[PDB]
RNA sequence: GCAG
C-alpha cells in the first residue's frame, strides 16, 4: 500500500520526511544508508533543483559529468 | 404601547398570539454568578458551600482546628472603567473570618484553651459586570457555559464493532463529578470485567471481593437457586414453573400424575400455566440433569470434614454421590437459564485468580500502582481511597440524582461516595441489559448532558485553591508554635487567588468577548460549548456528538453553530431555554388540560419532554383554546407523528422557541435552507456598526429585545421627564410616583462616547430622547452602537436589483453604486490603541522626547514639546506619534563609514530612534492620549497637563452631579413646603439653604423635611469624599510592569469607507465581496429615474436555496412603498386626517394579525411624529416561522401602488435602453462584515527573519511573508518549474548568503541567483547529529 | 538522556514549569511541526503578499489585477534598481526615501518594472497544480486582487471572502517558467482528464444560453439577413429580438485535408442571437457549433473543439470573447429571480392529499394487524416517495414548457423562459434537484442515524417550512456540513500519501 | 474564537 511503499523507498530522506521519522532514521542509521538524492523531496529538502522539468537537463548534465 | 414604541410602530405580521414574553437574555451568566458570590445560609452555592466543603481544618493530631465563621467581599478598588483603563482586573477582595481554636493538652473533650478569631484576606475574586462580562486585565471576557456529560452511571455499547462477529458488547461506566472512573464491561466471551480510570481490566468479581463479599455471597446476590432436595430417592427437585419458560426438555415431566410435555418437546406458556394449575412444586428428573449444573453453596463433610464442593463448582454424578453420602439431602444449585439469565457472574468467578478479599485488594493494587510491592495496610487503604472517601470521590448531587434515576430508585438525594449497593446495582443493571431487559443510554441525549456555567466553574476552581491552602494549613497546624500565631499567619492567599486567576484568565472557556455589535455580545454570552476543561476536544470529537439530537428542540439552536472544525460543539442556547437546578436544559410548554390549551407554562427537561405528546406551535387553535383540527402534528418520543386532539399533553410556547436569539432575527427563516440560515446567523455577528444606525425595514420583532437585553443602550430605570439632554448625558426628572422619600428624584445617565470595542470598532451612545420628553421605566434613552431607537440595527436598507450586470457580480460579488459611498452608508469608525513603552535598558533608560535624530522637523511638527502627538492631529501612515530614543553603544563603524564621517564631520548619534509610528496605510485622528508613569519617574509636561485636565474633569463632573442633585432636592423641598403653609410669594426670594432648616407646622411634613435635609447634608458630605478619592486615584503613580518607566497610549480613530474587497452580506447567508464601486449614472434605473443601490447576482439564489432573501426583498419594497407614500403626504402637507387614514390602512393590513394599532387614540402630534418616523419606509415585523405570507406581501405591495410581482422593469444606466425582462428590485438589509480589505492586504519584499531557522517571520503584524506550503511545492513540481521552486526554497526564504546576493543582484539589474544550502537543512543536520547519529554530506 | 533524545517514549514525559511536555531533540525533527515538514518541505517566502480577490471581468486571460500598493512593496528592489539606473536617485538610500514618499515618478518606474514580469497567484488549498498560476499584472487602485473570471473554476475561487497569495518570480529563469509553464493561457486543459478547465460558468453560460435560444413569435421573425453584422445591427436598433428565428447568410470555413481553410456560404435557419454569436467564433469551426441553445456542456465542447481543431492561440482569444459576450448579453437580459418564478404545480395539493389518504389506509390496515410495523413503514415510505416523484414531475412539466404563446393566432408551447428554469437548464446554477425543493416538495428527510423519517417535508421553500419540518431539515443539513468539515482532513491525508508514494 |  501507499504508506508501506512510501516508507520502503531507497531514500531515508524521502521516507523520513514522510512520516515515522524515528523508525526510518534508526533503521537507516544502523544500516548506514546512503541517500543519493534521486527523487524530488530529497532535492527540495537540500535546496537543489528537482530532477524533473527544467531541472531535468541540469541533473542529466550532472550524471554525465560525474559518472565519466 | 409606550412612548418609545409609538414613536415608530413596527407593523407586526405575526398571527399567533404570544403567551410568554422573551426572558432576560443574559439570565444564564447573571444567575450563575449570583449563585457563586451571594451569601447562602443553607450552604449549597458558591463560596459558602466551597468553604464548608474544606473547613473546619483539624490538625494531624486534633489538638487545634481552624474553623470558618463567615466571608465578605470588599468593595472593588477601581470601578469597571478604571479597570479597563489601567489594565487591571475588576475584582473584589474576599475577606473571610476564620477562628483558630486551641484545645487543651489533657482534657476529656479537648476543651478550649484559646480562640483566636480574625478576618484573613484570601484572594481577589473577579466580579461580573452588570452585563455578564468580566474585566480581566482590562479586556472584557465572557466565561462561556460548558456542556459536559452529567455525572452518573451510563450504560452503553459498541454495536458489534469488535471481533468481527457483530456481537454487541455492553459496558456500564460510573462517572463522578471528581474522582476515579469505574467501568464494567463485557468481553466477547460474556465475562464481566472492570476497569478503574481506563487502565487495564480485571475480572469484575475482584471488585466484588474487595468489598467483603465471599463467593457464596456473590452467587447469592447475582442469582437465584434451583433447590435439589433428596427425598426418599430419585433426586426430587423443587420447581418454580416460570423458570421453565421457553425450553426443550430432555425428559418428560410427570408430577404425581399427568405427563405434561414429552421428551424433546418444547415448553410454551400453556405448559407453565398447566403446571401451576396443577400447582406443581416437585419433579423427579433424570440423574444426568446435574451434568453442568453449578452448586451455589459451600457443601462440606461432617464425617471426614473434607470440603466436598465449595461454591461455584460445576456438579457431576460422582460429585453428587460423594456429596450425598455426608447426609446432604439438600443441594442448592444456580439457576442459569440460557438467553434470559446468563452465567456471566458465575463464569467470571472462574476467570479471576483471586480467592479472598486480601488477594483482591492486592490485585487491584498491582493494577493501579504496578511494580511496587503491595502490602496489606496500603492495598486496603488505596481501595477505600478510590471510591469511598469524600476527600477523593464526589459523585455530587447531580451525580447521585442521575445515579438513582438510572437504577430506578425513588430517592434523589444521598451520599456522594459509592457503596456496595451502588456498585452491585450497577452490575445488576449491566447484566439486565445483557439479558435483553434493559436499554443503553443515549450519550448525546440532553438529559445526559449538563450545562456547567460560570458560577459553578468558578466555584470549582476556588475550591481547588482552597484545598491547596488547606494542605499547607494542616502542615502548619501540627507544629509546636501553636500558642502565639494568628490565623492570618498560616493562610497563604496566593494559591487561592492563583487558582481563580488562572481560571478567569487562561481557561479555554474564558474568552475574549466578541464586541462587534450588540448581537455578538449577547450571543457570546448565551453560548454553550462542548469543549473546555472536562469536555471534548475538537479533533477527537466524533460525528455523533456533532449532530443535532431530537432533544435539542427548544433547548439548543440547530442552526446557529460554527462551520469549521468545531461545528456542533459550540452551540447557542435557544430563546426560551433555561437550566434546571441541576443544570439540565429545560424549555417551556403550555399545558393542554382537556383539549383546551391553557396559558400555564411548565419548564420541561429533555427526559420529561419525551413522556408527553406535545403539539406544535404552528398548530392552529381558536379563541376557546380548542384545536380547530382534530388530527394534530405532535412529537411524542423524539418521534414526530399525528395524534388526536385529546392525546395532546403540552404545546410549544412560541413559534421561535426552537431557534437561538441570533437566528430569531432572520426574517423569512422558514424559507432558507438550513445551511444558509446557519451562515446568516453567523454573519449577523460579524457586522460592524456603521455611522448612522438604520433600522431594518423588514425585521422579525426580536430587535428590541436584543438591543435592550444587551447593555449597549441606556434604558430608563425609573420613568420621568427628560430634564436635560445632551450628547454626553441625560438627566431624567423622576415622576413623584416612582421616587423614594428623602431623595433628589433625579436620574443621571452618563453616556459612553467613542470607546474601543475588543474588535477596535467604536462603541458610542447617542441620546435618543429630546428635551422635556416624558419617558417611562424601560424606555431606551440612548442608542448604543448598532441600535436605532431601541431596535437592533446592524446594517443599512439598500436598494438591490437581482440581475447579472456585465460580469461585476460574478460568483458572489456585489456591485455597489457610488451613492452608497457618497452617503456614508457603510462608513465605520475603528479605534486603535497604540502603546509606546519607555523601558529601562542596560545601556541607560529609553526616553520619550521630541529631539529625535535623523528625522527632519517636518515629521516632528505634530509632536508637542513632550515628544507626544497633539490630540486631534490628523495623522497618516509613517507619522511619529510618540518620539522615543534608545541609548545605544557598540558603534563600530566600517572603515568606509569612518572615512565618510571624517570627510563631512557629521558625527554619529549616541541614541537610536525607537519612535512609535502610525502603521502603514492607517490614516486617522488622534482622539485620546494616556500617559502612565511609574512612581519615581518624573512626569513630563504632557503627563502633568493630562493629570491637570483629569482633575479638572473629575471636579467638574462631581460638582455638576451635585448641582443637578441639589437642584432636584430644592425642587422637592419647594414642592413639600407649598403643600402646607404656602410661601409662593415668599419662598423664591429667601436663600435656599435656609429651606433646609425652616421649621414648619409638623403634622407629618416636617418629618419629610427632616429626611430631605438629611439627604442634602449627606450629598454635601458625599461629594467631597468622592472628589478626594478621585484626586488620589488620578495623581497616584501607576503599578506598571517591571522594567517599564512609562507608557503612552495613543488612540487613532479611522473612518473606513466602503471599497472593493470589503465583504458585505445579508441576513440569509448571501455573503459577497464588493467588486466595483459604480458611478451613479451607470447603475440600472427604473422609469422614475431612481437608480439601484446594489446589483446582486440572481444565480446566487436557486442553487443555495435561501429563497427568504427574495421575499425580504419583495417585502422590503412594499415597506418602502408605504414610506414613500407617507413621504409624499408630508411634502404636499396633507392634513393629519388623510395621513391618519392612510397609516391606519397600512397598520390594519394583513390576514388575522395579532396586533391592532388603533391610532384614533393617537394625538395629532403623535400621529405626525409617527408619520415622520415612517417616511423612510414603514418597518415590518416578520416573526420567525410565523411571518408574512406571500399574499400579505402582495397586498401591502398593492397598497403602496407597486407591482405585485415585485419585479419592475429597469433601464440600463449606460445605454439608456431597457433590460429585456422585469427585474426583482427591492430593499434588502445589507450588513458590512468585519472582514475589511484594509486589514487583509499584506505585501513584503524583504523583512525580519526568524531566529533559529532563518526563514521569514509569520504574520502581517510582524511584516509576514507567506507560507509556501507543502502543497504549493507539489504544485510547482507538477509543472516543471524547477527554478521557481529552487528560488522559493533557497533565496527567497532560507539561504542567508543567497538572499542578500539576490537582493543586490536585483538592484544591480541582474536577475540571477547564487543559491546555496537552505539554513534549515543545516539546522536539521545539526539536530540529527545531536541525537548521536552521524549524518553527513558525501562529496 | 532518554528524555533529551526522545521525550515521553519510555514511560512518562518530563513536563517543565507548565505541566506541558518538553520538546526533545526528536520532536524537533518529527511530525507536522518538525523541521522536515514545517521548515524543509515548505517555508515562508519573501516577495510575497496576500489580499482578497475580486472579479475584474474586463481582463484578458493572462492578466490579473495587482493593487499598486502591493506591487510597490513586492517589487521594491526592482524599483530601487530602475530608480538608480535611470538617474532619478543618487543612492539606494535616496531611492528608499523616494519610494517611501511615493513620489510621482516611482509610479512610472513601477509601471516599467512590472511590464512583462509575471506573478504567481496561489489560493489555498492548492489541491492541484492549477492552484498556482502566473498572470501578468495590471496595476489597479484598490486593495483587492482582481482575478479574471474564467480561471476561478481552476482555483475553486468564489468572491465571498477568498484571499489569494502573490509571489514574485525573481530571476530570469523563474520569469520564463512563469511565462512558459505556468501562465494561465497555457493551462486551459485539465491535467486530470483532458477536458477544458478554463471554461465558462454561471453568468457567461446564462448569457450565451439566453442569446442562443428561440422564441416563437419574437420581434422580427422570419426576415432574411445578409450576415451576422446585419443581425447585430437589427438587434441594437431594436428591430429584431435576440430570439427571432431568421434566415441569415453564414460564411464558414472548413479545415481542408492539407491544413488550409476553405470557405462555404449558405442561408442558415438560425436566430438573431446565434448569428450575433457567430461573429466571435474562430474560423475553422462549423456553424452547427452555435446553432443550438448553448448550455454549459455545449460551451465546454465548443472550447474543446476550438482547441483540438485550431490550437491554443485561437482558443484563448475565443475564450475571452466568449466571456465578454456572455457577460454583456447576460446583462442585457436582466435575467432576474422573483418569487413568481417558483411556480408550484396546482396538482401538488391533490397529490399530497391522495398520498395522505393512502398512508392513512396503510395505518388503519396496521390497526387490522395484516401488516407488521416493518412492512407498514416500508410501504409508507414507498407511497411517499411515489408522491414526491409525482410532485416533481408535475412541477417540472408545469415549469419547463409553461410558455404557450401565439403564432399567427394559434397557441403553441415552447421551452420556458422562466428564470429559474433557464438557470437550471443552462447549467448556470442549480439542477432539477434544487428546483424540486424550491417549487415541488422537499421530500423525505433522514434522521441523524440514517433511517429516514416516515413523513416527508411536504412543503417547499417558496411556502414555509413549519418549525417541525425545519428542525427535521437541520438534522441532515448539519450532518452534511460536519461531513464536509471532517472529510477535508481525510482527503488531504490521502493526497499527501499519494504524493509521497509517487 | 474566526475566515475561505
Ligand atoms: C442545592 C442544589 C439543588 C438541591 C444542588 C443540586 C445540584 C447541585 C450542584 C451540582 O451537584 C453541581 C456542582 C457540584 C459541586 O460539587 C458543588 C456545586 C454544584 C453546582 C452543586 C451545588 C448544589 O449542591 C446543587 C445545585
Ligand atoms: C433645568 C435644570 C433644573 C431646573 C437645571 C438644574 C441643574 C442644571 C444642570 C447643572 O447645573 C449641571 C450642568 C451645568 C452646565 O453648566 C449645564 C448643564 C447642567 C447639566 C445643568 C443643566 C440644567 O441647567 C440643569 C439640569
Ligand atoms: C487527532 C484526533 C482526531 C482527529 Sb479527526 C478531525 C480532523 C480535522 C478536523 C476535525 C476532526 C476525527 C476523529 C474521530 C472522529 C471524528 C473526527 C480525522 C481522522 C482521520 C482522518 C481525518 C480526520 C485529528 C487529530
Ligand atoms: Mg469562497
Ligand atoms: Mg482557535
Amino acid at each position: 500500500g501507499i504508506t508501506k511503499a512510501s516508507l520502503a523507498t531507497e531514500s531515508f530522506i524521502s521516507a523520513a520526511s514522510f512520516q515515522e521519522t524515528t523508525r526510518v532514521l534508526t533503521e537507516a542509521a544502523v544500516a548506514g544508508k546512503r541517500d543519493e538524492l534521486r527523487g524530488l523531496k530529497e532535492n527540495v529538502i537540500v535546496g537543489r533543483l528537482i530532477p524533473a522539468g527544467t531541472g531535468y537537463a541540469y541533473h542529466q548534465d550532472r550524471m554525465r559529468r560525474r559518472a565519466a | 404601547y409606550s412612548y418609545t414604541e409609538k414613536k415608530r410602530i413596527r407593523k407586526d405580521f405575526g398571527k399567533r398570539p404570544q403567551v410568554l414574553d422573551v426572558p432576560y437574555l443574559l439570565s444564564i451568566q447573571l444567575d450563575s454568578f449570583q449563585k457563586f458570590i451571594e451569601q447562602d445560609p443553607e450552604g449549597q452555592y458558591g463560596l459558602e458551600a466551597a468553604f464548608r466543603s474544606v473547613f473546619p481544618i483539624q490538625s494531624y493530631s486534633g489538638n487545634s482546628e481552624l474553623q470558618y465563621v463567615s466571608y465578605r467581599l470588599g468593595e472593588p478598588v477601581f470601578d469597571v472603567q478604571e479597570c479597563q483603563i489601567r489594565g487591571v482586573t475588576y475584582s473584589a477582595p474576599l475577606r473571610v473570618k476564620l477562628r483558630l481554636v486551641i484545645y487543651e493538652r489533657e482534657a476529656p473533650e479537648g476543651t478550649v484553651k484559646d480562640i483566636k478569631e480574625q478576618e484573613v484576606y484570601m484572594g481577589e475574586i473577579p466580579l461580573m459586570t452588570d452585563n455578564g462580562t468580566f474585566v480581566i486585565n482590562g479586556t472584557e471576557r465572557v466565561i462561556v457555559s460548558q456542556l459536559h456529560r452529567s455525572p452518573g452511571v451510563f450504560f452503553d455499547s459498541d454495536k458489534g464493532k469488535t471481533h468481527s462477529s457483530g456481537k454487541v458488547l455492553y459496558n456500564a461506566r460510573i462517572i463522578p463529578y471528581r474522582g476515579s472512573w469505574l467501568d464494567f464491561e463485557f468481553d466477547p466471551k460474556d465475562n464481566l470485567f472492570v476497569r478503574i480510570d481506563r487502565r487495564r481490566k480485571l475480572p469484575a468479581t475482584i471488585i466484588l471481593r474487595a468489598l467483603n463479599y465471599t463467593t457464596e455471597q456473590i452467587l447469592d446476590l447475582f442469582f437465584e437457586k434451583v433447590i435439589f432436595e433428596i427425598r426418599d430417592n430419585k433426586l426430587q427437585m423443587e420447581l418454580v414453573p416460570e423458570r421453565l419458560r421457553g425450553e426443550t426438555a430432555s425428559f418428560d415431566i410427570e408430577a404425581n400424575g399427568k405427563v405434561y410435555v414429552e421428551k424433546g418437546r418444547r415448553i410454551t406458556a400453556r405448559h407453565i400455566r398447566q403446571l401451576e394449575k396443577d400447582d406443581v412444586k416437585l419433579i423427579e428428573v433424570p440423574v444426568e440433569y446435574i451434568a453442568g449444573k453449578v452448586v451455589a453453596k459451600d457443601y462440606i463433610d461432617e464425617s471426614t470434614g473434607e470440603l466436598i464442593c465449595a461454591a461455584n463448582m460445576e456438579l457431576s454424578l460422582d460429585l453428587l454421590a460423594k456429596l450425598s453420602q455426608s447426609g446432604h439431602k439438600r443441594i442448592e444449585t444456580l439457576f442459569t437459564n440460557d438467553l434470559d439469565h446468563g452465567p456471566y457472574i458465575s463464569e467470571t468467578l472462574r476467570v479471576d485468580p483471586t480467592n479472598d478479599r486480601l488477594s483482591a485488594l492486592v490485585e487491584i493494587y498491582r493494577m493501579m500502582r504496578p511494580g511496587e510491592p503491595p502490602t496489606r495496610e496500603a492495598a486496603e487503604s488505596l481501595f477505600e481511597n478510590l471510591f469511598f472517601s469524600e476527600d477523593r470521590y464526589d459523585l455530587s448531587a447531580v451525580g447521585r440524582m442521575k445515579f438513582n434515576r438510572s437504577l430506578l430508585r425513588e430517592e434523589i438525594e444521598g451520599s456522594g461516595i459509592l457503596s456496595k449497593d451502588d456498585i452491585i446495582d450497577v452490575m445488576k443493571k449491566l447484566i439486565d441489559i445483557r439479558n435483553g431487559k434493559g436499554e443503553v443510554d443515549d450519550i448525546d441525549h440532553l438529559g445526559n448532558r449538563r450545562i456547567r456555567s460560570v458560577g459553578e466553574m468558578a466555584e470549582n476552581q476556588f475550591r481547588v485553591g482552597l484545598v491547596r491552602v488547606e494542605r499547607a494549613v494542616k502542615e502548619r497546624l501540627s507544629l509546636g508554635d501553636l500558642d502565639t500565631l494568628m490565623p492570618q499567619d498560616m493562610i497563604n492567599a496566593k494559591p487561592i487567588s492563583a487558582a481563580v486567576k488562572e481560571f478567569f484568565g487562561s481557561s479555554q472557556l474564558s474568552q475574549f468577548m466578541d464586541q462587534n455589535n450588540p448581537l455578538s455580545e449577547i450571543t457570546h454570552k448565551r453560548r454553550i460549548s462542548a469543549l473546555g476543561p472536562g469536555g471534548l476536544t475538537r479533533e477527537r470529537a466524533g460525528f455523533e456528538v456533532r449532530d443535532v439530537h431530537p432533544t435539542h428542540y427548544g433547548r439548543v439552536c440547530p442552526i446557529e453553530t460554527p462551520e469549521g472544525p468545531n461545528i456542533g460543539l459550540i452551540n447557542s442556547l435557544s430563546v426560551y431555554a433555561q437550566t434546571n437546578e441541576y443544570g439540565f436544559l429545560e424549555t417551556p410548554y403550555r399545558k393542554v388540560t382537556d383539549g383546551v390549551v391553557t396559558d400555564e407554562i411548565h419548564y420541561l427537561s429533555a427526559i420529561e419532554e419525551g413522556n408527553y405528546v406535545i403539539a406544535q406551535a404552528n398548530s392552529n387553535l381558536d379563541e376557546e383554546g380548542h384545536f380547530v383540527e382534530d388530527l394534530v402534528t405532535c412529537r411524542s418520543k423524539g418521534e414526530s407523528s399525528l395524534f388526536s386532539r385529546d392525546q395532546v399533553d403540552y404545546m410549544d410556547v412560541s413559534t421561535q422557541q426552537v431557534v437561538s436569539v441570533g437566528a430569531s432575527l432572520i426574517p423569512f427563516l422558514e424559507h432558507d435552507d438550513a445551511n444558509r440560515a446557519l451562515m446568516g446567523a453567523n454573519m449577523q455577528r460579524q457586522a460592524v456598526p456603521t455611522l448612522r444606525a438604520d433600522k431594518p425595514l423588514v425585521g422579525t420583532g426580536m430587535e428590541r429585545a436584543v438591543a435592550v437585553d444587551s447593555g449597549v443602550t441606556a434604558v430608563a430605570k425609573r420613568g420621568g421627564v427628560v430634564q436635560y439632554v445632551d450628547a454626553s448625558r441625560i438627566v431624567i426628572k423622576v415622576n413623584e410616583d416612582e421616587m423614594y422619600p428623602g431623595e433628589a428624584g433625579i436620574d443621571i445617565y452618563n453616556l459612553t462616547k467613542y470607546t474601543r470595542s475588543n474588535q477596535n470598532t467604536c462603541i458610542n451612545q447617542m441620546p435618543c430622547v429630546s428635551l422635556g420628553e416624558p419617558v417611562e421605566r424601560g424606555d431606551v434613552l440612548a442608542d448604543g452602537p448598532s441600535t436605532d431607537l431601541g431596535e437592533l440595527a446592524l446594517g443599512q436598507n439598500m436598494r438591490v436589483a437581482f440581475m447579472p450586470w456585465n460580469g461585476y457580480n460574478f460568483e458572489d460579488s456585489i456591485l455597489v453604486s457610488e451613492r452608497v459611498v457618497q452617503e456614508d452608508r457603510f462608513t465605520t469608525i475603528h479605534i486603535q490603541e497604540l502603546a509606546c513603552v519607555s523601558r529601562d535598558t542596560k545601556l541607560g533608560p529609553e526616553e520619550i522626547t521630541a529631539d529625535i535624530p535623523n528625522v527632519g522637523e517636518a515629521a516632528l511638527s505634530k509632536l508637542d514639546e513632550s515628544g507626544i502627538v497633539y490630540i486631534g492631529a490628523e495623522v497618516t501612515g509613517g507619522d511619529i506619534l510618540v518620539g522615543k530614543v534608545t541609548p545605544k553603544g557598540e558603534t563600530q563603524l566600517t572603515p568606509e563609514e569612518k572615512l565618510l564621517r571624517a570627510i563631512f564631520g557629521e558625527k554619529a548619534s549616541d541614541v537610536k530612534d525607537s519612535s512609535l509610528r502610525v502603521p502603514n496605510g492607517v490614516s486617522g485622528t488622534v482622539i485620546d492620549v494616556q500617559v502612565f508613569t511609574r512612581d519615581g519617574v518624573e512626569k513630563d509636561k504632557r503627563a502633568l497637563e493630562i493629570e491637570e485636565m483629569q482633575l479638572k474633569q473629575a471636579k467638574k463632573d462631581l460638582s455638576e452631579e451635585l448641582q443637578i442633585l441639589e437642584a432636584g432636592l430644592f425642587s422637592r423641598i419647594r414642592a413639600v413646603l407649598v403643600a402646607g403653609g404656602v410661601e409662593a410669594e415668599k419662598l423664591d426670594k429667601l436663600p435656599r439653604d435656609r429651606w433646609l432648616e425652616l421649621g414648619l407646622t409638623d403634622e407629618e411634613k416636617q418629618n419629610q423635611l427632616e429626611q430631605l435635609a438629611e439627604q442634602y447634608d449627606e450629598l454635601k458630605h458625599e461629594f467631597e469624599k468622592k472628589l478626594e478619592a478621585k484626586r488620589r486615584k488620578i495623581t497616584q503613580g501607576d503599578d506598571l510592569a517591571p522594567g517599564v518607566l512609562k507608557i503612552v497610549k495613543v488612540y487613532l480613530a479611522v473612518k473606513r469607507r466602503i471599497q472593493p474587497g470589503d465583504k458585505m452580506a445579508g441576513r440569509h447567508g448571501n455573503k459577497g465581496v464588493i467588486s466595483k464601486i459604480n458611478p451613479i449614472e451607470d447603475m440600472p434605473y427604473d422609469e422614475n429615474g431612481t437608480p439601484v443601490d446594489i446589483v446582486l447576482n440572481p444565480l446566487g439564489v436557486p442553487s443555495r436555496m435561501n429563497i427568504g432573501q427574495i421575499l425580504e426583498t419583495h417585502l422590503g419594497m412594499a415597506a418602502k412603498g408605504i414610506g414613500d407614500k407617507i413621504n409624499a403626504m408630508l411634502k404636499q402637507q396633507q392634513e393629519v386626517a388623510k395621513l391618519r387614514e392612510f397609516i391606519q390602512r397600512a397598520y390594519d393590513l394583513g390576514a388575522d394579525v395579532r396586533q391592532k394599532v388603533d391610532l384614533s387614540t393617537f394625538s395629532d402630534e403623535e400621529v405626525m411624529r409617527l408619520a415622520e418616523n415612517l417616511r423612510k419606509g414603514m418597518p415590518i415585523a416578520t416573526p420567525v416561522f410565523d411571518g408574512a405570507k406571500e399574499a400579505e406581501i402582495k397586498e401591502l405591495l398593492k397598497l403602496g401602488d407597486l407591482p405585485t410581482s415585485g419585479q419592475i422593469r429597469l433601464y440600463d444606466g449606460r445605454t439608456g435602453e431597457q433590460f429585456e425582462r422585469p427585474v426583482t428590485v427591492g430593499y434588502m438589509y445589507m450588513l458590512k462584515l468585519n472582514h475589511l480589505v484594509d486589514d487583509k492586504m499584506h505585501a513584503r519584499s524583504t523583512g525580519s527573519y526568524s531566529l533559529v531557522t532563518q526563514q521569514p517571520l509569520g504574520g502581517k503584524a510582524q511584516f509576514g511573508g507567506q507560507r509556501f506550503g507543502e502543497m504549493e511545492v507539489w504544485a510547482l513540481e507538477a509543472y516543471g518549474a524547477a527554478y521557481t521552486l529552487q528560488e522559493m526554497l533557497t533565496v527567497k526564504s532560507d539561504d542567508v548568503n543567497g538572499r542578500t546576493k539576490m537582493y543586490k543582484n536585483i538592484v544591480d539589474g541582474n536577475h540571477q541567483m547564487e543559491p546555496g544550502m537552505p539554513e534549515s537543512f543545516n539546522v536539521l543536520l545539526k539536530e540529527i547529529r545531536s541525537l548521536g547519529i552521524n549524518i553527513e554530506l558525501e562529496d | 538522556v532518554d528524555a533529551l533524545l526522545d521525550n515521553g517514549r519510555r514511560g512518562r514525559a518530563i513536563t517543565g514549569s507548565n505541566k506541558r511536555p518538553l520538546k526533545s531533540l526528536a520532536d524537533m525533527i518529527k511530525g507536522k511541526q518538525g523541521r522536515f515538514r514545517q521548515n524543509l518541505l515548505g517555508k515562508r517566502v519573501d516577495y510575497s503578499g496576500r489580499s482578497v480577490i475580486t472579479v475584474g471581468p474586463y481582463l484578458r486571460l493572462h492578466q490579473c489585477g495587482l493593487p499598486k500598493k502591493m506591487a510597490l512593496e513586492l517589487f521594491k528592489p526592482f524599483i530601487y534598481g530602475k530608480l538608480e539606473l535611470r538617474g532619478l536617485a543618487t543612492t539606494i538610500k535616496a531611492a528608499k526615501k523616494m519610494v517611501e514618499r511615493e513620489e510621482a515618478v516611482v509610479w512610472d518606474i513601477l509601471d516599467e518594472v512590472i511590464r512583462e514580469h509575471p506573478v504567481l497567484l496561489n489560493r489555498a488549498p492548492t489541491l492541484h497544480r492549477l492552484g498556482i498560476q502566473a498572470f501578468e499584472p495590471v496595476l489597479i487602485e484598490g486593495k483587492a486582487i482582481q482575478l479574471h473570471p474564467l480561471v476561478c473554476a481552476a482555483y475553486n475561487a468564489d468572491f465571498d471572502g477568498d484571499q489569494m497569495a502573490v509571489h514574485v518570480p525573481l530571476t530570469l529563469e523563474a520569469q520564463l517558467e512563469a511565462r512558459a509553464l505556468m501562465m494561465s493561457t497555457n493551462n486551459i486543459l485539465s491535467p486530470a482528464n483532458g477536458e477544458p478547465i478554463i471554461v465558462p460558468s454561471q453568468d457567461v453560460v446564462l448569457g450565451l444560453y439566453y442569446m442562443t435560444r428561440d422564441c416563437v413569435n419574437a420581434k422580427g421573425e422570419g426576415m432574411v439577413l445578409t450576415g451576422p453584422k446585419e443581425a447585430e445591427r437589427l438587434y441594437r436598433s431594436g428591430l429584431a429580438s435576440l430570439h427571432a428565428r431568421v434566415k441569415v447568410r453564414i460564411t464558414e470555413y472548413e479545415k481542408d485535408a492539407n491544413g488550409e481553410l476553405v470557405a462555404k456560404t449558405s442561408l442558415k435557419d438560425t436566430t438573431v442571437g446565434r448569428a450575433i454569436l457567430w461573429m466571435i467564433v474562430p474560423k475553422g469551426l462549423p456553424y452547427s457549433i452555435v446553432n443550438q441553445a448553448l448550455g454549459k456542456k455545449a460551451i465546454s465542447k465548443m472550447l474543446n473543439t476550438c482547441y483540438r481543431i485550431l490550437g491554443l492561440k485561437p482558443t484563448v482569444i475565443f475564450a475571452d470573447q466568449i466571456m465578454y459576450t456572455g457577460f454583456a448579453y447576460a446583462a442585457r437580459s436582466g435575467a432576474s429571480v422573483g418569487i413568481d418564478d417558483m411556480v408550484i404545480p396546482e396538482k401538488k395539493h391533490e397529490i399530497i392529499s391522495e398520498a395522505e389518504a393512502e398512508v392513512a389506509e396503510i395505518q388503519e390496515q396496521f390497526q387490522s394487524g395484516l401488516v407488521t410495523a416493518g412492512e407498514r413503514y416500508n410501504k409508507v415510505i414507498d407511497i411517499w416517495a411515489a408522491a414526491n416523484d409525482r410532485v416533481s414531475k408535475a412541477m417540472m412539466d408545469n415549469l419547463q414548457t409553461e410558455t404557450v404563446i401565439n403564432r399567427d393566432g394559434q397557441e403553441e408551447k415552447q421551452v420556458s423562459f422562466n428564470s429559474i428554469y433557464m438557470m437550471a437548464d443552462s447549467g448556470a446554477r442549480g439542477s432539477a434537484a434544487q428546483i424540486r425543493q424550491l417549487a415541488g416538495m422537499r421530500g423525505l428527510m433522514a434522521k441523524p442515524d440514517g433511517s429516514i423519517i416516515e413523513t416527508p417535508i411536504t412543503a417547499n421553500f417558496r411556502e414555509g417550512l413549519n418549525v417541525l419540518q425545519y428542525f427535521i431539515s437541520t438534522h441532515g443539513a448539519r450532518k452534511g456540513l460536519a461531513d464536509t468539515a471532517l472529510k477535508t482532513a481525510n482527503s488531504g491525508y490521502l493526497t499527501r500519501r499519494l504524493v509521497d508514494v509517487a
